[PDB]
């Protein structure tokens, strides 16, 4: 038991040298989310490939701050034009989470069911047309040649609570046509839930897609009955440290820390 | 109400 993770680790020293917007696609999008416990090395989103970021976490335990991290290791990255955000965002936490030349021109701060459920819709009418049409070959695919501008983070605390207030459509169904081609149409969603409703999240139509197709996912503290597993260590934590689990492995990390605004 | 429907979508910056 000796304690190898720092209790807190700025984004800053996490990432002192972001590369920045002249570097290719494929750099400007692995995304450093944390410290390995097992060599004091940074983890990273290959959020080139794997669109998608999921943050399981009790009270407290630092999923607003993360999600804020990891907003701002993209945008030391990205120009407006290779990224914008949208943000889902009830409780109004994450209001300063990204500079404004990196909102999304419209539709950008959704801090209610109405707003949210007006801003997907719109949303989805953008990312439709890039589907890629049926013929492109996988290297066409890849590429990414048949559309161009930015790609889309939709940014999403507490999607419990998002959940917990849907009247009428549930949220994000006009999305969920379109997840299966994230990757292709440039979109990323990281969605932050609290742990006591993660294990169902995991088997909706929206963190549950993602989920089931492999994004990585956060344990940050919890309990070991809210999200039962053989396989993951769900288990009382300090703020940030959390089991970050992923097709490539399952490691104890130290998620990024940043100042509130 | 057809430019209405499009109003938020055309102004995203697509
Ligand atoms: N990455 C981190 N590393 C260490 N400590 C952190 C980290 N993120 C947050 N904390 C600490 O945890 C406290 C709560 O963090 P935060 O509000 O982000 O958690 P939360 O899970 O979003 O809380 P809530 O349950 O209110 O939504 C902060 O005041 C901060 O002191
Ligand atoms: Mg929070």
């Amino acid at each position: 038991p000796v304690r190898v993770l720092p209790e807190r680790i700025h984004l800053h020293e996490l990432d002192p040298n972001p590369p920045g917007p002249e570097s290719d696609y494929r750099t400007r999008w692995e995304i450093p989310i944390g410290l390995r416990e097992t060599d004091l090395t940074p983890a990273h989103c290959h959020m080139h490939t794997n669109p998608h970021l999921l943050i399981f976490g009790a009270a407290k335990s630092g999923k607003t701050t993360i999600a804020h991290a990891i907003a701002r290791a993209i945008c030391a990255r990205n120009s407006p034009q290779q990224v914008r955000f949208m943000l889902a965002d009830y409780r109004s936490g994450l209001l300063d989470a990204v500079p404004d030349t990196h909102l999304l021109g419209a539709g950008a701060i959704n801090r209610n069911s109405a707003s949210l459920d007006e801003a997907v819709q719109a949303l989805a009418v953008n990312l439709k047309k890039r589907l890629p049409p049926t013929d492109l070959t996988t290297a066409q695919l890849r590429s990414r040649s048949w559309w161009s501008g930015f790609d889309v983070v939709l940014l999403v605390d507490d999607w419990h609570m998002i959940v917990g207030a849907a009247g009428g459509m549930p949220p994000m169904a006009p999305l969920a046509p379109l997840l299966p081609a994230a990757a292709d149409i440039g979109l990323h969603i990281i969605v932050t839930c609290q742990m006591s409703q993660a294990y169902k999240a995991t088997m909706d139509k929206f963190v549950g897609a993602a989920f089931g197709s492999g994004a990585p996912t956060m344990f940050l503290s919890g309990e070991k009955q809210e999200f039962p597993s053989s396989e993951f260590k769900v288990k009382r934590r300090p703020p940030g440290q959390a089991f970050l689990v992923s097709p490539d492995g399952k490691e104890v990390i130290q998620a990024p820390y940043i100042e509130p605004p | 109400d057809e430019e209405q429907q499009q109003a938020l979508s055309s102004q995203m910056g697509f």
